[PDB]
């Protein structure tokens, strides 16, 4: 039975099967990354400053 | 029957503990028929008695050091025994 | 079953706990039979104890890293599974 | 029979049915928040200042 | 135990970042729902449209 178990517990498969995990771990986690990349067009297409006089009339309301 | 074949080690353990105990007893026998020997004078016979009487302690150390290797030899199938399932569910995880 | 998949290995984190257990009270049994040996002076079979004592912790740390390895990898794959679903709508969205 | 108690009393199974039942704790408790979700609308429709006269 | 102190600290903020990357996907979604509303009305608008050239 050392054997048997031997067998199927060998070091040989052990590490395959771990080293494979990994690999499609971070595939699948830089995969969720490119899922969010729409921030870079958030921040890039609106830039509008003019609502600091929004701003200004709000805050001298406020003050 | 894999159980059974641990099972079965587990009971030869309890024969050789018993004929442990059986040679125990018949060397304390061959250590007093030494001591009467030599209140015999027939300290040949006396130092018989003990070379019997230490033919026995042998015996039983040769019966403990095999109980001691077979019980580490158990474990062994133990412990293998569910690293093996280990690596058929990280096995499941990759695939 | 992939639910009984993310069960099994939640299954398999009690046994590995259990045996843990076990392990636990026998070290202790161990050094309880050294600090015995000492005061038999018989302080080779002491520190033997000590010996076989330290044997298991080795072993309880092996088992300790290789339940907290599951459970990460479990997480991977709640996470992952739910990722996976969000790409298939933003490809419904597109279409 | 201790063997019979623990098939069932099994912590592999007390420990996935007590998950279970949290899990729907608070799925229940928060569909209970947005069934009385209406008080953002009633809070802006209505601002009406003009009653500090009526006042 | 400042060693496994700083390490609850390390898993700590480790969730924190997989929070917000959750935000930030309901976000986008939203956005894109909006875009399927506000483009399916303008599509019929389209239609008519040309119903009225021909």
């Amino acid at each position: 039975e050392l054997k048997y178990i031997a067998t199927e517990a060998s070091p040989a498969k052990v590490a395959e099967i771990a080293e494979d995990s990994d690999v499609y771990v971070s595939e699948i986690e830089e995969a969720a990354d490119i899922l969010a990349g729409d921030p870079e067009i958030d921040l890039g297409i609106d830039v509008t400053d003019e609502l600091n006089q929004l701003e200004t009339e709000l805050l001298l309301s406020q003050g | 029957e894999k159980a059974n074949l641990i099972t079965n080690a587990k009971v030869h353990i309890h024969k050789l503990n018993l004929v442990n105990r059986n040679y125990t007893k018949r060397a304390e026998i061959s250590r007093k028929n030494a001591k009467i020997a030599l209140r015999r004078g027939e300290k040949t016979r006396a130092k018989n008695f003990l070379i019997q009487y230490k033919s026995y302690n042998a015996k039983i150390d040769r019966s403990n050091n095999i109980r001691s290797k077979i019980e580490r030899q158990i474990q062994a199938i133990e412990e293998g025994q569910l690293i093996s399932q280990t690596g058929s569910i990280f096995e499941g995880i990759r695939d």
